[PDB]
RNA sequence: CUCAGGCGGGUCAGGAAUCCGCCGUAGAGUGCAAGGGCAAAAGCCGGCCUGACUGGACCCGUAACAGAGGCGGGUCCAGCCCCGAAAGGGUGGCCUAGCGAACCCCUGUGCCUCCCCGGUGGGGGCCAGGGAUGACAGAAAAGCUACCCUGGGGAUAACAGAGUCGUCUCGGGCGAGAGCCCAUAUCGACCCCGAGGCUUGCUACCUCGCUGUCGGCUCUUCCCAUCCUGGCCCUGCAGCAGGGGCCAAGGGUGGGGGUGUUCACCCAUUAAAGGGGAACGUGAGCUGGGUUUAGACCGUCGUGAGACAGGUCGGAUGCUAUCUACCGGGGGUGUUGGCCGCCUGAGGGGAAGGUGCCCCUAGUACGAGAGGAACAGGGUGCCGCGGCCUCUGGUCUACCG
RNA sequence: CACAGGUCCCAGCUAGCCCGAAAGGGUUUGUACUGGGGCCGACGCCUGCCCAGUGCCGGUAUGUGAAGCCCGGGUACAACCGGGUGAAGCACCGGUAAACGGCGGGGGUAACUAUAACCCUCUUAAGGUAGCGAAAUCCUUGUCGGUUAAAUGCCGACCUGCAUGAAUGGCGUAACGAGGUCCCCGCUGUCCCCGGCCGGGGCCCGGCGAAACCUCUGCCUGGCGCGCAUGCCAGGGACC
RNA sequence: CCGACACAGGUGCCCCUGGGUGAGAAGCCUAAGGCGUGUCGGGGGAAACCCGGCCGAGGGAACUCGGCAAACUGGCCCCG
RNA sequence: GGGAAACCGACAUGCCCGCAGCCGGGCUUAUGCCCGGUGAGGGGCGGGGUGCGAAAGCGCCCGGAGUCACGGCCGCGAGACCCGAAACCGGUCGAUCUAGCCCGGGGCAGGGUGAAGUCCCUCAACCGAGGGAUGGAGGCCCGCUAGGGGUGCUGAUGUGCAGUUCGCUCCCGUGACCCCGGGCUAGGGGUGAAAGGCCAAUCGAGGCCGGAGAUAGCUGGUUCCCGCCGAAUCAUCCCGCAGGAUGGCCUCCCCGGAGGUAGGCGGUGGGGUAGAGCACUGAUUGGAGGUGCAGGGGGCGAAAGCCCCCGGCCUCCUGUCAAACUCCGAACCCACCGCCGCCGUAGAUGGGGGGAGUAGGGUGGCGGUGUAAGCCGUCCACCGAGAGGGGAACAACCCAGACCGGGGUUAAGGCCCCAAAGUGCCGGCUAAGUGUUACUCCAAAGGGUGUCCCGGGCCUUAGACAGCGGGGAGGUAGGCUUAGAAGCAGCCAUCCUUUAAAGAGUGCGUAACAGCUCACCCGUCGAGGUCCGGGGCCCCGAAAAUGGACGGGGCUCAAGC
RNA sequence: AUAGGAGGGUGCGGCCCGAAAGGAAUGAGCCUCCCCGAAGGAAACCGCGGCGACGCGGGAGUACGAGGGGAGGGGACCGG
RNA sequence: GCCGCCGUAGCUUAGCUGGUGGAGCGCCGGACUGUUAAUCCGGCGGUCCCCGGUUCGAAUCCGGGCGGCGGCGCCA
């Protein structure tokens, strides 16, 4: 004669805390838009912005996959506490090529 | 035969007397003897019941049987005497019911909950002697074991043992 | 006056009835159940006789004690007989079943009475006997109702629960016997003892001023006697594959085809496609197919109305949350005078992970061959889970055509 | 359900049937091609058999059968008692099932294993015929086949039908149906598996403003207890 | 008017040939004519949830008692 | 007064007890007491009246108290403490709803198909064949025309917009169609394409009014207080068991008046239940010895034979045990007496009168049925209708029967904390957190070289208790059975010789000579040893569903047993 | 605004008042001395037992004790 | 589990107060017939289902038992 706390019901959705394993680190640079060397990365920043951001111009750094949170939002970056062991991490991934269209 | 959870009490009153009532069951027991004279043996071996009981016609039969079994193939029939003095007397009685569910009872209550014959048993008190071999001293062992293998068969249990009577 | 039955002699094929003797405390008989009574009798035989008589009581039973009608009986005394020599007995059958009212009618005898009075007819009445109510202390008496209606009842069924546990499930002991020899690898009769509450039944404790039925759907928790997974033991364990047992609920345990179906049957997959409880979980959530309304049909039954857990089509699913429960969100207090910002981590939660496949091992160990593992190191797939929209899909009542 | 069609039945009109307390009345400004009552329910093919039982109808020597009257008896009269006479009615006879209804059982037997075309027997009037049938048949998810990968379905078939059958209509049926059930093609958010959108509510404000119902209240779990508890008892959580 | 209510109800006729449309007294739009009292406003780009309704890849009833709901076809002309 | 009636017609007292009181004696200080007369009132006889009756014997009555009045209790009839429903019936009022019937009117876009009927051409002598037109029918189709209906959504609503609605979808839509106005038929009647439908928010017989305050054994309710006593929920009868009446029982008033006998002892009686058993009635189990006999198998059967043989019928010492058996038979219940006790003259015991209440439960005992729980008897503390204290709580287990207030001490039960009071004492058990739970709370057969402790045997240098070194004979392969059975499928015999010692063999091993090995034995190490059998206690057996819990915590030489 | 439930009874704290109907200044709550005193009833300390827990005798039926009486001080509320 | 009713010659059926026992059918031996069928004479077996009991005797009347026939197995 009781409720569980375990049963779908409304209430908030999102704007949780989440920490999110393994995420390859692709790329450090400063700048973007324009570099005077051609390999590892020749710069980044579509042109007219991103959509919802501000121009990127001082020092970035480019993650592989899903990051949690919304545009705009402060992000803190966390060392992993252990990477993963039947797939070996490898130094500087070789950067092939790069986006340089907009979102929209 | 439903299991034995009536007889096992001697609380449940009797309805002996076989003449009087009509409706009366047959026996399953009709070996009760075996072996030779009891003239020819000195030493007389007891299992003796320490617990009020009803001993069924079904249990009397069948544990005879596997303890006479055991002593007929080791020993032969040409030594030993083995003896089941009691005979059932206790009629027993039944309540009719079984499966039919549904609107159907099967059932009933009373309208005649009265027995019909399921069986005999014989009423075993304290100190009384459900079973007697008589055996000589070369012959002692086989007939302790026999005993034992009576007395799980027995309703509720033996406290007194098998026992060496010796022979008075 | 003494018997059933048995013995010896007799007749007969035997045997009967019949015959003689001996034994013989009751086994005979006494109408009829049963029980009780009884042997110079209540039985047996014979004679006589008709008291199963009239009248009027006491007492008991009926109906203990303890009110109670009808009926029965014992027991007196009076009258009239009977028998017996007499004493003496006979109020029916040795006792205990064979029982019948008010009112009515008929019978029989003697007697009273019928409205001013007598007589006659025909009446009423007192008494007794006989004639029925066996549903038997006596109404004069057929069914249906799902078209129902009412007064009520959980004093009482259906449903669920409780109790119980024949049945049901499971488990234990003993070990007849089989398994190639070998009870116990495995299989296991007869019989015996427990646990559970999961099937059925019993119960009537709760509920009939309604705790809404099943099944399904959806959503969530729990139990292990565990189907897989993990870790193990035995083996009639060569391998690969089983059988059987232990630990273990962390996780997993599906999709379809018929059926209203919980169950069950089948298909193809799968590691495995385990079981049971929660108002037979779940209707102030849905669904409403089925059960058990009111329409209708067929079969059976019934004279008929009308019926059926027989078959069948159709047949509504109400409510705006006062309290509390939880999910989420505010406003403030207490933390000892207040405050802006950063942390700790008592504690609470969890499955964030589960599981399979493949390659290497290895065509190797083992095996006659067929067949065919493991440790270990990799790659992936699905299920569950959380974030994310750049890619690629969806949409996009911005917008444009 | 009506229904067109079919059939049975009744009545010579001063009728039959039906209404009415009565007078009187309906049908009827009607007259058998009428008009009254039932059954069945278009068409197509058909509609076996039974009058034992029930029912209806016609008739009835005989028995029987009331009141009345008659005779006998009784009574000074009367009640009363007895007999004849005794109509419909009953017993009795015949007809009559498109009236209500019924329409059975065992055994034995055929080149071979099967069955029994075959032959016995008896109730109670007759003994299920043309048909149709596992059904708008229990057992039962019969069995076989179609159909589905897979179908307690549906359909076709067999058919021994627990408990079919001919106007209490049988069978079959073109056309027709907001009828019951099944299959196929297209199609498709019913589903795998849900998203986004839109408009009205929801939600807030302003104005307006009820109801159901009301012993009380911050519990949860177990035990107990009318055996299905927030309040008893023991723990735990617990600021509004 | 009647339904206690100024009730989405439902009660007769006549204008049934307005224009456009198109078979049309149909729909939509629009004219004469009438109204904005089918009588409470405003706000949140409005979240969950609920009603009406729009769109859904791939697959094409696997859902469910059941293709229920919904979809599809679509007018007209010709062939057949 | 008796008797149905006819009709008849009685004690203003003959006899005896004795309460109260009076009278007398004795006695105590007194009240008071013990004993003898007298004794109204009262009690018991006799004789009487009458009825039945030959008679007798009863029935009823008999030696003068009632009537009227007032208050109240109680019964019955009435509405009958109050309220409460479905009816029934009588007289009335509706067809403005709705049904059908009739008169007289009206409504219905558009479209399709295409019959009969009629015509013509071409081709054929005719028979006909091919084509086209015209006409226009339908209980006809399509259709969201108006209008009528209302299938699905089981959608929207479901304290509505609405006491029967809304939208989509859907049926009909020239008709057996719809509609207006007038007019007809009325309650066991109408009307019904007939559903028990409809006849004005009311229909398996409308509404209104009256009967009517119907009546219900049935539900609900029934109101100031206090004091005293204080139940039964049983019995018989009953168209009765959900109710009545009448008893038991409870309570109130009155009367008479000396005993009454719940308890215990003895005496005198009653008795067949426990138990027990063969003694009957008499059921049944098992084998000897009689061979007393009725007969189903065999034999020399020369034939029911002379003679034995085998189911068996029944004696005997023996053999199982017997609701409805008994040679017997307790405890125990019960009748009467005496005694003691107790109780009474502040009147008991008994009698009369007024008032009720007729669902039970429940532990235990003894049961009967029933696997059981339960049912149904019986007695039973108790609950009902009785608190308080304790068992955790807990209707009924324990303690206890309660006027108020105070002081005190114990019962039941408890003394580790919660929570008053013991870290009590002696001894022993226990290693399971057994248990810490007489309760409503409490699980078994079987089983453990688990402990602790009682028994009487074997046996100890005539030292196997375990190890350890060596053992392990001959007939004989036992024979049969059978291929083989050679100790070792199985059956049966299971004997005899010789000695450390030797089983016609314990297990392995072959299916079966073999092989490994044992019981066994001298024996080294040089001891206190092996058994068997009772008991207490702890262990296994022992798995369950939202949270598990001895009340909880926690306890382990105890806070346990 | 950290804390438990038939909403109360019984008993006692805090806060609050109370002139009035009550007793009390001819002395309230309160303090102190003395005595009588129902039922009940110790200790210290002494001697002797009991394996111990602890018990007896004496102290001692004393101290104490519900309840009752007198006196005395302080100075305003006490019940409710 | 309830409540009725059977069994009778090898089969099927009459029958019974308790003193009995048949029919049709099959079968067997003769006989017509050429043989045979049909037909036609002659026959026989029955503890009248088992098993108790009462009686002087039970096929019959009661108890029980066994197999076979109908009717309820439900409103709940």
């Amino acid at each position: 004669a009781r409720v569980m706390w375990t049963v779908p019901m409304a209430g908030q959705m999102g704007f949780h805390h989440r920490t999110e394993l393994n995420k390859r680190l692709i790329a450090i640079g400063e700048n973007g838009k324009l570099k005077l060397d051609e390999n590892t990365e020749i710069e980044i920043t579509p042109k007219g912005g991103f959509p919802h951001y501000g121009i990127v111009r001082s020092d970035f750094m480019m993650i592989a996959g899903s990051v949690p949170g919304a545009i705009k939002r402060i992000i803190r970056v966390r060392p992993a506490i252990r990477p993963p062991k039947k797939k070996p991490p490898v130094q500087r991934p070789q950067i092939t090529y790069v986006s340089v269209e907009s979102k929209q | 035969l439903r299991p034995a959870k009536i007889d096992r009490y001697v609380d449940k009153p009797a309805y002996t007397r076989r003449e009087y009532i009509r409706g009366a069951p047959g026996p399953k027991i009709t070996i009760f003897d075996m072996g030779n004279p009891a003239g020819d043996f000195e030493f007389e071996v007891s299992l003796h019941t320490a617990e009020p009981v009803q001993i069924r016609q079904n249990a009397l039969e069948a544990a005879r049987q596997q303890v006479n079994r055991y002593l007929q193939k080791n020993v032969g029939r040409s030594n030993y005497h083995f003896k089941i003095r009691v005979y059932p007397f206790q009629v027993l009685r039944e309540n009719p019911m079984a499966t039919g569910r549904k609107a159907d009872r099967y059932g009933n209550g009373m309208r005649r909950p009265f027995g019909k014959p399921i069986g005999l048993a014989a009423r075993l008190k304290k100190d009384q002697k459900i079973l007697s071999i008589r055996v000589n001293r070369q012959h002692l062992k086989f007939a302790i074991e026999g005993a034992r293998r009576a007395a799980m068969k027995f309703p509720c249990k033996c406290y007194y043992r098998i026992y060496d009577k010796e022979g008075n």
